[PDB]
Order: structure tokens, then C-alpha cells, then sequence
RNA sequence: UAUCUGGUUGAUCCUGCCAGUAGUCAUAUGCUUGUCUCAAAGAUUAAGCCAUGCAUGUCUAAGUAUAAGCAAUUUAUACAGUGAAACUGCGAAUGGCUCAUUAAAUCAGUUAUCGUUUAUUUGAUAGUUCCUUUACUACAUGGAUAUCUGUGGUAAUUCUAGAGCUAAUACAUGCUUAAAAUCUCGACCCUUUGGAAGAGAUGUAUUUAUUAGAUAAAAAAUCAAUGUCUUCGGACUCCUUGAUGAUUCAUAAUAACUUUUCGAAUCGCAUGGCCUUGUGCUGGCGAUGGUUCAUUCAAAUUUCUGCCCUAUCAACUUUCGAUGGUAGGAUAGUGGCCUACCAUGGUUUCAACGGGUAACGGGGAAUAAGGGUUCGAUUCCGGAGAGGGAGCCUGAGAAACGGCUACCA
RNA sequence: CGGUAAUUCCAGCUCCAGUAGCGUAUAUUAAAGUUGUUGCAGUUAAAAAGCUCGUAGUUGAACUUUGGGUCUGGUUGUCCGG
RNA sequence: CAGGACUUUUACUUUGAAAAAAUUAGAGUGUUCAAAGCAGGCGAAAGCUCGAAUAUAUUAGCAUGGAAUAAUGGAAUAGGAC
RNA sequence: ACCCACUCGGCACCUUACGAGAAAUCAAAGUCUUUGGGUUCUGGGGGGAGUAUGGUCGCAAGGCUGAAACUUAAAGGAAUU
RNA sequence: GCCCGUCGCUAGUACCGAUUGAAUGGCUUAGUGAGGCCUCAGGAUUUGCUUAGAGAAGGGGGCAACUCCAUCUCAGAGCGAAGAAUCUGGUCAAACUUGGUCAUUUAGAGGAACUAAAAGUCGUAACAAGGUUUCCGUAGGUGAACCUGCGGAAGGAUCAUUA
């Protein structure tokens, strides 16, 4: 009806969010952005519900305000900027560095990140084309368009991007046996390897995975984002490696591990 | 207004379907500009996502091409002579595409001399030379030729005109233009 | 538009009204644990029927099955805690033969008078 | 399903943009412009051979082969180029732990590249919607013959 | 959490109902009613009618202040502190409400756009505007118009006439700009192995042509064109090409076209570096803009499968498009969407079509052995509608009603 | 039930039930194996078409690689807690 | 693996992928209890730290394992297979 | 043509039910709470009523199809003294 | 004992129905048709360029085509560009006049019902062989149960007459 729709609902909210239920009619809907809204982050979210610097969303205004959250080395003042997977948050007080990695559940995860890392945004190859005057473009599936890239870089192959001036630098070619994350479904925030890529030309390849205790699953290809060469990563994965405990061992960990 | 819409049409059955919904302006459709031949006049109108299409309400001249040589020249449109979906709009002199005109002809002719030199219907040195270094190149389909003698070449349009404002189109060539000509003796 | 809030009801009634041996058993309750309503009654005979329910259930699934090994072991856990399964039935089949004694056995009632504090059940409600 | 003639009503019939220079004379004479559909189908040597025109023809045209595919047995062909696909299916009703027997047809588009009888089984593919009710494509015709070979009954 | 009990008899066993029993984010209502927490609430009938008030406006160092505003005081003799108004920009298409319509429609899950539009977003990105090249706006072009000041009209309204000034990121115009490479033309010489001095054109967007967009492997003979090195027998060697399941795709090239789109005459704070010692040439961080391609928020359609009663609806659709073809028109684009010519189809006892709904669809809700039955106006997701019907303007987006135009009430 | 001993009316006293709640009305679900797929009935209680043919529908005899052997992974009971 | 070359076609069943959140079932957690909520918990009580799980929905489409059951197809003018 | 013995198909019948059933009774009315061989039709308390109405078929009588309002605590079945 | 129908009485439901009845809505014949949009014109007015002659007191840096200046500025007139009212055809198409049609309602003179209440009237049809055994189909007849043909059924008062 009439339009591009302008706010969110809280129940009609991503669940990965973590937003409680109550407190408020409505939910902070992220900007056009580099990001889709399902599968971003929007900084309110990040700086209020995550690290808890804020207390309202005045706070975080204030704070975004003085020019000191940084996504992917630019400034960003957005309360409603969707920073999504692979997104360096950078503070400048504090000096902590965050990179938006998926956990082994689900959600987004806190992860704490050094300088030499927070240099450079790993990403995967949505599109492979030759743009005006001939000239070749690689398409980010986390928002870039690089021109001139390297010629056997294709879809599917993740690369590094230096971010500070957003060339590449290095890439992974996507293959059977490399480290990879699963970034949508069920699936979403395991780590693998690829054991072997199903093709059905028609409809969604499906890649099957292995991850490092054995235990294989299957997902969709534009879910998969290979990150290394297995044991190799190229990113430093948040806690628990994106692993995926049953729930009977995670409750034995939790006890096991008390310590109060 | 006029709407392109499948909600006030029957069913794959015959069903008379209810009215649900008032029309919609993403399902709008305008007015036919049904252009004329002379005095160009080209008025836009605002579509959807801004943009201009150009109605042609009264075009004169067009560009087209002759797709054997590989050149195309701005010369007069006089006449419609046939359009393959109705007689009405060639009585009328209605330029749509695919409509079949008569070409002032005379700058295609002009170019032709200056290609080859040989003429239709009967110097520095680089020229001569050039000329010689093709030749038998220059032969054409008869019809063409004969075409040329009286003065007015049949092409078709191949353009929008209600959508461009642009008239444009190809020099009639081949079995096409056999079978337009073929046409043409049977409407008469 | 605000998200709903969400209710239950935490009772029972019974499905025939004026069963009589039924309704002396339940005073009879009342007497012993100091009882204000029925109505305590029924909220600790749906307590009792919920846990039951789970419990069917679980033993319905294989045994040495995930989900039984689990949710099963919780309930069993959550039950020694509040002290209504003892030590020697740690079982699942056992938390069937509960019976509704044993949660009135447990409240901050009973336990004050069975202390000391109190002289009688009344005083100590 | 053309059905003789080919240069046979008002305008002339010609696929878009291919060119048949009249000057330096070639082999074929016209130059026909065929694509292979792909997901594993062939297009067919009546299609390439052929002298019939089609925009929606799935090899020769400009229509694209995409989405979903079905199969189904030919229930009418008597409208030009077009034909209907009866797709029988079972509905399962969950009250009764039964199924009912179920219909729907398909009208799906002919090529003239096939020949097409009632009763043949037809794998058609989606496209772009062609008419008011048409959005597919025949891609297959998998009753080949019946029995066109041996016909008669005498040794 | 698998339960029944009273009533047909003088008594009996049944069939059968009626009556009881229990629940209802199920309504009403009758009596009562101390506390804590939580909280539905003009849906049902009349999508009946509406007094009065409010519900959409908005300004930052950073588009435009000579308020004859306030400042007032130790950046102004161009401005420079705040700042009403007004212009410009943006928004008002979200939200909120309601369920009247609506039964293959909506809607749900599922596809598709190789079938399109998309403000904003985040990436990208444009030496080519010139047009002969011995004296030219670019150290910056033009005319308006708001507020304001004054003169009014009317019983009246968020009615605006007349005059006088005045702004722009409003509205118009319109400059720089190389080097190279490539494609159109040849003042001549010297009888071939021919080969050139120098002159014009080339951005993008637009339009129609046309061409390229290759690729299953190796080895020839020679006939027409006839190149390059000749160590004058003759060799010929290293000879481009992205993506998809798939294209006339991406993209490039030749032809021209065009009432020639765009290519910064825009703002704030910085006041840094070389002296050819000019006030010269320079240079930092930003705002707004602007091209196409991205992407993002979206968008129209779209595939397959699934709706409640009814045969006291069995044939329905096709003059006035029904089903298909061809061409055009129209559209953002696909399509009988519409028009012309042609064909006679399309749906149906596996209920078409018609009728009803005290029908918005779904998530769900009540009940609760298993299977079911009934409900879902209503907090989330779709969809409709703003008394009824039309029709449009502005805009990226509305057939908008806290926009307009008409008719009916 | 009530026509002169009314345990049924109207009250008084006792008592029972639920209890800050309980009653009445109309729907609706369970009870209903009184809609039946699970799961009902049809000689006499309601109900077998007067009878046969018959398109759709539903349904439809049996029959094609069974048997052995050879190693080889597990997964719980056991045989001790090594 | 990466490419042909064509593969009788189903129904059925399998594991997988999808069936938005709320609701439902359900793990954790002394809202003083509970309905709830997604909180909290532990310190030197200088800072540290678990969380915010899982499971369902079978109609249709997609993916794969199975080949009993039920159907369909092939060589009888052989124009059949190598 | 009888007579005996066997055998398929038929109209029935007699005695027992170990099965059914409310019972009368039933070799099916059995192989049904130990509930599923395949199928078509019909019933859902008694009245109103095989009525009203609309179809349709009949020359007509009529047939096939077939309600509701309202009404009512029983109408019935088999057996008993 | 039980018990059936006619005619009575009192209520209450529904049914048919003269009324050329009434009302509302949905389609619709013929004819009209607001408003926008598009389009053929139209051209109030609004300006720009022509060197088109001025009075102007350096109307371009000293009598003079000003050592003539977007000079003083109107008659020009030609050439544009913008453009309101109005206007020709369309197109979408609300609506309106007179009819017709389907649906649902609604007055309704009269008529024919059934149920309820079952101390009215006339019989006694059925239940016993109910005093003519009951039923059923059908046809005729009657004051009313009903009676009487023709065929059938025991739910009959008969499971019965060998040879
Ligand atoms: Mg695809
Ligand atoms: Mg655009
Ligand atoms: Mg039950
Ligand atoms: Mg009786
Ligand atoms: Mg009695
Ligand atoms: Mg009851
Ligand atoms: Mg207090
Ligand atoms: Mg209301
Ligand atoms: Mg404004
Ligand atoms: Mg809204
Ligand atoms: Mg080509
Ligand atoms: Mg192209
Ligand atoms: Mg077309
Ligand atoms: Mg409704
Ligand atoms: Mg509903
Ligand atoms: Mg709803
Ligand atoms: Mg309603
Ligand atoms: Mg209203
Ligand atoms: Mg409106
Ligand atoms: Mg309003
Ligand atoms: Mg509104
Ligand atoms: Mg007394
Ligand atoms: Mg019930
Ligand atoms: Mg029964
Ligand atoms: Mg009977
Ligand atoms: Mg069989
Ligand atoms: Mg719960
Ligand atoms: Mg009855
Ligand atoms: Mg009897
Ligand atoms: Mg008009
Ligand atoms: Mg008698
Ligand atoms: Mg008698
Ligand atoms: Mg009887």
C-alpha cells in the first residue's frame, strides 16, 4: 500500500535482535543500507542492547553524534545504520575494535577484535560483470562494488578488502575442502569445510559440510562464506568456533564449568 | 482512465469476476498519440520513476538505414503507404511502427554517387582509385534500383514514435520487400 | 498495538461437581494444610496433572532417546529441588505416582508449622 | 504449430534483428537464429531445419525457459499453436487419511517444431507470460510414434 | 488427566431423544465486592450521522536575512551573534483506524522478473562541454518573484487584487581541457615492394540499423584476392574474447539521429606549502548537488498447491474479448491490457457457472485420550476503504481523501 | 411439587456448595460411537431404490533376485572394575 | 571432479533444507510466590561473567536415501537388442 | 424307471449355537470396543408432512424431488406379570 | 379401559392471495451526460532580438555619423520564446429521463391450514376375530370417523391333512 513502509513493529522484528518483547510498540528499522534488513544490525541495537554504552536511544544519538563510531574506517551517524556481517565497528575512546561475526546459536556476538584485523573486511562475490567503457566490476554480497579486479576471481569466492582505501588484496577461491561460515537458515554461525557442492542447474546448489568433530549438514550456496583454509582461518571466529553443541552437552559444559 | 489491469476481465471459465479494487495508477495506460506526417511537434509526458516518453504527434523526418551498405541518412517521410495491422491508419497517414513509407530517397542516391560513382537510373585521382578498389560491389537488388528512378524508396518503420518521439527505420531489402510490393499489387 | 501479555489459568475444576467422597477428601486436605479455597486444591491438582502430562509423554519416547534423556532429566531435577521426589526415586516413571500430598507437604505453610515457630497450621499461615 | 505456408497473413515474418545480407550470397540463403533452452533439453533438428517463424518459441523465439517445469498428458490441441495439459494429482484430505483424485489444466504454448496428438504425455516449461492465460512452453513431446511403426495386425 | 446421571413402563431390557454436568482472551446481564499484580474495552446493530479542540510538519558551522526583530559588545564598513517571516529543499504515500466489499479474489507456503520501475542508501563513476587554433564573461551571466513597505476589495475562508523594491543549491543561460590513439580526405612522385606532407571527426545520454560477443580435436592440396621478413631457394612462427542451466546477456564496435539529457557559475570551517616577493601560484577537512551502474528500502506483476454452505444453480463464456494467432497501440515493463484482421476456441458431474455468507485471508483461539468440532471484527503479517461512485494533480511512490475536480446522498 | 401433617411455594432456624465471588440468558466445545476416517445404525425401534442394465467414481487374482558364503564397521547388555 | 550421452514415469516413505516474530510445548532463572519477564549471577564485593536454548507444524514446492506395497512402460508386420 | 453312494447348482427345511442380538429370533441377522475384503443407496427424537414452495415428468389422476416456522417429552421396539 | 374424525371455542404460527398494491438494492434497453485527461485550434497578456527616428547638454575619455554610451526612449514593425480564458474531436466516465429485469422486503380484501388448550357437539373408525380381521396401492363414493370395487401383505384369528 502506497509506497516504501517506514517502521517496524517489535514482534515483527528480527529475532536475532535479541529486543525483549515489551518496553516499546515499536523496533528500530534499519536504514538503506549496505546490509538487507533481515540479515543486518542497526547501530542502536549494537550500542544500547549489546555493549550497553547507551541506556536510550537518545544516548546513542548523543554518542553517534560526536563523530566517534566508526563502520568499515567511515564515520556513520545513523541510529538506524545497518551494520551487518563482516562489519568492523571501530570506537575510538575505549580503542576497542568489534567485527559483527555470527555465534554458534544464532545472534550476533560481541566479539572483541586487535588493530592489525580491524584493518581489513572480508567479503563474499555476489556479481562478476564488465561495466561501462569495458571496464570489470566485482559486487560485494556485503554492499561494494572494486573495479578492476583480479580476472579469476569469481561468485562465490571471498575476498579481502583492505577498507581503508577498499582495494583488494587477497582472495579465497571458492573449492571443496575450505573453511567455511554459514551465514542464513538453521545453519547459521557453524563453521566448516566443504565436502562436496551439489549443482542442480535449475535451483540452488547445495553445499554439504563437515565440521572439525565430524558432523555434517547442508545448506543453500548463497548461505555459505568461505573464510580460509581448513584449520586456516582468515578472520579470528568469535568463542565455541562455530561449532554447534547438541543441547544435553551444552548443559553438561554449563555445569561442568561452574565456577561462582 | 485506461487501464491495463486483468481485474475487470473474465476468468480462464468465462466467470464475470466481482469488483474488488478501484483502478490503480500503476496499472494506467494513456492516450493513443497516433502520429501525422508533417511540421515536427513532440510532446513529453512524465511516466512512472520520473522519465519522459516523447509523443510524435506530427513528425516530417526521420533517419533510416540501409542495412546492405551500412549507412543511414535524415531524409522526409511522404506518405504511408501500407501497415500490416489496418487500412484505416494508412488512409488516414497514421506513422506507427512497422508501417510501410515512401523516402525523399535523394540523400541515399547523393551518397551512393559519392561511394562508388556509378549513379542510379541509367574528379581527384585518391576518389578514382577508391572507386576502382571496389566496384561489382555495386550491383543492388532490382527493385531498389528501380525505386531510385522514380525518386521515393519504400521503408519501414522501426521505432516507436509514440515512445521515442524518434522515427526511425530500415530500407526496405530482399524478400521482405518483395512480399510488401507483392502486398501492395494485391490492395490494388 | 502494543505486544499482548500473556495469561493462564493456573486451575482446574473438577469435571463432576457434587461428587461426595471426592468433596470430603478435599476438606479433609483443607483441614490438614490449613486451606482458605478448593480452589488452592485445584491449582495443586493442575500443577500435579501438568507435570504428569509431561511425564506420559516422555516415557511415550524411547528410552535412552535425546529429548527423553533431556527434558525428562530436568523435570526430574526441578522436582528433587523442591523437594517433592526423593533421593532413592531419581526416575521419570516415579514422578507418575506423585499424588498431590506430597506438593502441600511443601509449602511455606507446612514447613514453618513443621519447624517449630508455629503451633498449629493456622498460626503459622 | 504453424501449420503450412509461413509468410501467410499481413505483416511479414521475420525473426528480430537477424540479417540475411542480400549481396555476398551464403549457403542457408536466410540465416536462422536458434538457442539451446538448456537444464539438459534439446532443441530439436525441425527447429533449426525449419522454415516457420514463432516469438514464442522457446528455441527459434525470444521467450526465456525458467522456473518451474511440468508434465502432463495433451488434452486438446484444436487452438492454433497453443495445446491444454491435463495434470492429474492426488489431494490429500487429513480428516479421512484419503486422497481425492484432482484436475487443474494447463494451457502451455506448441512450437512448431513438434507434432503434438490428444493424449500425448508433454514436459512444459515456464516462461513469461504469453497470453491471457498461457505462461508455458513445450519442451518435449515424449509419445514419439504410439504405434505408427506396426499399425497393422499381419505378419 | 479415555467417567456419565434424571425422564417412555405395573415392572423389564432397548432404540432414542430431552434434561442435567464441565469449559469458553464468549458476549450480555443480576446480585454482591477489602487488598496485590496484569490489564481487554462502540467489532457484532448503523462502512449510521457528526457539535468543539487536537492528530504533520520541519534549519544545521554548512541553500536564501537590510524584520525598520532581539541583540550589545571590545571580527565586519560586503556580510559574519542570535533570529520571526517567506522562498527553496524535504516530508506529508509512514503511522493510526476500520472490516464494507471480496469465495480462485484476498491470503498462506512456494517460485519467477532472461518481464519491469525504484526518492533515499552504500559502493562506483565523467581531462574530450571547444569546433579551426593572431586579440576571448569565466577573478564568475541574465531577468524575475516571495516575504517586507504601502493601496485596497468582500457579511464572510487558512479569499488575494494593485503598486514599490530584493535574494538563491528557485528559474533560466553558459566558459575552460591537455597528451596520445583511432576513423574520414590526399599537394605530389614513379612506373612499383607503390607512400605519404598535412585538413576534419571521436564524451555521455538518445534512436534505429548493422557487426563482434569464438571455443570436440589434428594434417593438407590448391584456385581468386596478395600481405610481412627477404640470410631474393622462399618462409609465414609467437595471432583476442566475460557470465548464466540458458539469451538478440554484460560489454564493445561501425551508422546516423535528437524541438541535444548530463558533464558543479553551490555552501561551512580550516588558513597550511614554494618564492619566479606577486598578493602570485597553490593546497586540508567537509556539506549539498549530479551520470550511469551497484546495492538497499521497496514495486508491480508471476509459478505451483490449498478456501465455507448450496444442484429447490447443469450447462457456462463468445453482438459490447470469450480462448488462441498476427501486427500495432498503450504501459515502468509482460500480457485481449486495448485496437485491426483472422481462427473457434476456453471451463465443466474430479462440480464449471449461478446463489448465499449474520465471509476480510493467515499467524492463531476455545475445547482437549486418539481422531476431531467450532471460532479468528481485534495487539503481528498480508489486503482492501476513508459517505457513495468516478476522475486526476504533485511526486521516487497516491488513482491519496486530516490533496484537488465533478455527480449522487 | 401445591386440592389442610407441602422435606419442592412464601418466610424463620439450621445445613450444603463455590467463595471476592456466585447466579441467569444466548451461542459454542466436551459429554455425542446423538454425524461415526478412527467409530454409528438400516428384518421388527428412523432407514435396503420395485427390479435389472449402465458412463463417471471407488475397487480389482497370482506371477519376475530368492537363497546361501566370505570378510568387515559399529551398540548396548554382559566379563572384571583393567 | 568436468563434461558429454540419455536416463520408463509416478504414488509412497527417509533424512535434510526451508513452514517471520508473538502464541504453543519446553531448558535456564527465588518477579518475596505466581500469572509473568528475559532477566540475571559472582566478586576485591576496585571488576569479572553465564545467558536470552531447544521442539513442533506433516497440506504444496524443493533435496536425498529406500525399492516392499500400488500403478505405468518396453521385443510379436521386430522398423527389437548388441 | 427305480435303488444305493458321491458330487456341483438351486428352492427350502430340522437340531444345536461354541457365535450374534433389546429380544423376538438368526448358519446369517455369524467371522464387530479382539472394532478396516470391495462397493452403491438410506436414517439421525416425535409431530408439522411426504405438507408448503420451486423445478421437472404426466392428456389427467398423479409421480419424482422436498422445506421451514411453529409445536412436543416422549412416539417407538421386543418381551412381562 | 383405550381411542379416531367432522363441526365448535380461545390463542399462536406459517401458507396461498385480489389488490394492475408499495419499498429498497443489483443489472439493463433508448436517450441524455458533469468533471478531469488527451488532442485540434485560440492567443488575453508576458517578455527577448532587430539599430527602428528621437528631445538627450562629456547621453563611450574635450566643437564634429555624442573623441554616440545594455544612449533619452516610445510609432516601430519583422522575428521569436512563454502563455490564460475560450474551443474541435476523443477518452475515462460519474450521474440523470422513461422503460424492463432479478433479488430481498413490505401493506394485504379474502381463503385454506396445522399446532396448543382438550368437563362442547355427532357418532364409534382402530386396539379382543374391536363385534364386517386389520393394513397397502389405487379408483369411486360419502357428515364424520369411513365405506366399496380390483390387485396385494400378515405386521392374522392359520407355520398342520400324509397316501
Ligand atoms: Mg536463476
Ligand atoms: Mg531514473
Ligand atoms: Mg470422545
Ligand atoms: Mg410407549
Ligand atoms: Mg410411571
Ligand atoms: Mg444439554
Ligand atoms: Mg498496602
Ligand atoms: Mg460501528
Ligand atoms: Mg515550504
Ligand atoms: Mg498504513
Ligand atoms: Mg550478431
Ligand atoms: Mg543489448
Ligand atoms: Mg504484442
Ligand atoms: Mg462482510
Ligand atoms: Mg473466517
Ligand atoms: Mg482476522
Ligand atoms: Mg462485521
Ligand atoms: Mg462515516
Ligand atoms: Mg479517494
Ligand atoms: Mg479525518
Ligand atoms: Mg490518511
Ligand atoms: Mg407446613
Ligand atoms: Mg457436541
Ligand atoms: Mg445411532
Ligand atoms: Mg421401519
Ligand atoms: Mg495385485
Ligand atoms: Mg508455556
Ligand atoms: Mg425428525
Ligand atoms: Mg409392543
Ligand atoms: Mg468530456
Ligand atoms: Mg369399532
Ligand atoms: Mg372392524
Ligand atoms: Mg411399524
Amino acid at each position: 500500500a502506497r509506497g516504501p513502509k517506514k517502521h517496524l513493529k517489535r514482534l515483527a522484528a528480527p529475532h536475532h535482535w535479541m529486543l525483549d518483547k515489551l518496553s516499546g510498540c515499536y523496533a528500530p528499522r534499519p536504514s538503506a543500507g549496505p546490509h538487507k534488513l533481515r540479515e543486518s544490525l542497526p547501530l542502536i541495537v549494537f550500542l544500547r542492547n549489546r555493549l550497553k554504552y547507551a541506556l536510550n536511544g537518545r544516548e546513542v544519538k548523543a554518542i553517534l553524534m560526536q563523530r566517534h563510531v566508526k563502520v568499515d574506517g567511515k564515520v556513520r551517524t545513523d541510529t538506524t545504520f545497518p551494520a551487518g556481517f563482516m562489519d568492523v565497528i571501530t570506537l575510538e575512546a575505549t580503542n576497542e575494535n568489534f567485527r559483527l561475526v555470527y555465534d554458534v546459536k544464532g545472534r550476533f556476538a560481541v566479539h572483541r577484535i586487535t588493530d592489525e584485523e580491524a584493518s581489513y573486511k572480508l567479503a563474499k562475490v555476489k556479481k562478476v560483470q564488465l561495466g561501462k567503457k569495458g571496464i570489470p566490476y566485482v559486487v560485494t554480497h556485503d554492499g561494494r562494488t572494486i573495479r578492476y579486479p583480479d580476472p579469476n576471481i569469481k561468485v562465490n569466492d571471498t575476498v579481502k578488502v583492505d577498507l581503508a582505501t577498499g582495494t583488494i588484496t587477497d582472495f579465497i577461491k571458492f573449492d571443496t575442502g575450505k573453511l567455511v561460515y554459514v551465514t542464513g537458515g538453521r545453519n547459521l554461525g557453524r563453521v566448516g569445510t566443504i565436502v562436496h557442492r551439489e549443482r542442480h542447474e535449475g535451483g540452488f546448489d547445495l553445499v554439504h559440510i563437515k565440521d572439525s568433530l565430524e558432523n555434517t549438514f547442508v545448506t543453500r550456496l548463497n548461505n555459505v562464506f568461505v573464510i580460509g583454509e581448513p584449520g586456516r582461518p582468515w578472520i579470528s571466529l568469535p568463542k565455541g568456533k562455530g561449532i554447534k553443541l547438541t543441547i544435553s552437552e551444552e548443559r553438561d559444559r554449563r555445569r561442568a564449568q561452574h565456577g561462582l | 482512465g485506461i487501464s491495463r489491469d486483468s481485474r475487470h476481465k473474465r476468468a480462464a471459465t468465462g466467470a464475470k469476476r466481482a469488483q474488488f479494487r478501484k483502478k490503480r495508477k500503476f496499472e494506467l495506460g494513456r492516450q493513443a498519440a497516433n502520429t501525422k506526417i508533417g511540421t515536427k511537434r513532440i510532446h513529453p509526458v512524465r511516466t512512472r520513476g520520473g522519465n519522459q516518453k516523447f509523443r510524435a504527434l506530427r513528425i516530417e523526418t526521420g533517419n533510416f538505414s540501409w542495412a546492405s551498405e551500412g549507412v543511414a541518412r535524415k531524409t522526409r517521410i511522404t506518405g504511408v503507404v501500407y501497415h500490416p495491422s489496418n487500412n484505416e491508419l494508412v488512409r488516414t497517414n497514421t506513422l506507427t511502427k512497422a508501417a510501410i513509407v515512401q523516402i525523399d530517397a535523394t540523400p541515399f542516391r547523393q551518397w551512393y554517387e559519392s561511394h562508388y560513382g556509378q549513379s542510379l537510373g541509367k574528379t581527384s585521382k585518391n576518389t578514382e582509385r577508391k572507386w576502382a578498389a571496389r566496384a561489382a560491389e555495386a550491383k543492388i537488388e532490382h527493385a531498389v534500383d528501380s525505386q531510385f528512378g522514380a525518386g521515393r524508396l519504400y521503408a519501414a518503420i522501426s521505432s516507436r514514435p509514440g515512445q521515442s518521439g524518434r522515427c526511425d527505420g530500415y530500407i526496405l531489402e530482399g524478400e521482405e520487400l518483395a512480399f510488401y510490393l507483392r502486398r501492395l499489387t494485391a490492395k490494388k | 498495538p502494543r505486544a499482548p501479555r500473556t495469561y493462564s489459568k493456573t486451575y482446574s475444576t473438577p469435571k463432576r461437581p457434587y461428587e461426595s467422597a471426592r468433596l470430603d477428601a478435599e476438606l479433609k486436605l483443607a483441614g490438614e494444610y490449613g486451606l482458605k479455597n478448593k480452589r488452592e486444591i485445584y491449582r495443586i491438582s493442575f500443577q500435579l496433572s501438568k507435570i504428569r502430562r509431561a511425564a506420559r509423554d516422555l516415557l511415550t519416547r524411547d528410552e535412552k532417546d535425546p529429548k527423553r534423556l533431556f527434558e525428562g532429566n530436568a523435570l526430574i531435577r526441578r522436582l528433587v529441588r523442591i523437594g517433592v521426589l526423593s533421593e532413592d526415586k531419581k526416575k521419570l516413571d516415579y514422578v507418575l505416582a506423585l499424588k498431590v500430598e506430597d506438593f502441600l507437604e511443601r509449602r511455606l505453610q507446612t514447613q514453618v508449622y513443621k519447624l517449630g515457630l508455629a503451633k498449629s497450621v493456622h498460626h503459622a499461615r | 504449430s504453424t501449420e503450412l505456408t509461413v509468410q501467410s497473413e499481413r505483416a511479414f515474418q521475420k525473426q528480430p534483428h537477424i540479417f540475411t545480407n542480400p549481396k555476398a550470397k551464403a549457403n542457408r540463403k536466410t540465416k536462422r537464429w536458434y538457442k539451446n533452452v538448456g537444464l539438459g533439453f534439446k532443441t530439436p533438428k525441425t527447429a533449426i531445419e525449419g522454415s516457420y517463424i514463432d516469438k514464442k518459441c522457446p528455441f527459434t523465439g525470444l521467450v526465456s525457459i525458467r522456473g518451474k517445469i511440468l508434465t502432463g498428458t495433451v488434452v486438446s490441441t484444436r487452438m492454433h499453436r497453443t495445446i491444454v495439459i491435463r495434470r492429474d494429482y492426488l489431494h490429500y484430505v487429513p480428516k479421512y487419511n484419503r486422497y481425492e483424485k484432482r484436475h487443474k489444466n494447463v494451457p502451455a504454448h506448441v512450437s512448431p517444431a513438434f507434432r503434438v496428438q490428444v493424449g500425448d504425455i508433454v514436459t512444459v516449461g515456464q516462461c513469461r507470460p504469453i497470453s491471457k492465460t498461457v505462461r508455458f512452453n513445450v519442451l518435449k513431446v515424449a509419445s514419439a510414434t504410439g504405434k505408427a511403426n506396426k499399425q497393422f495386425a499381419k505378419f
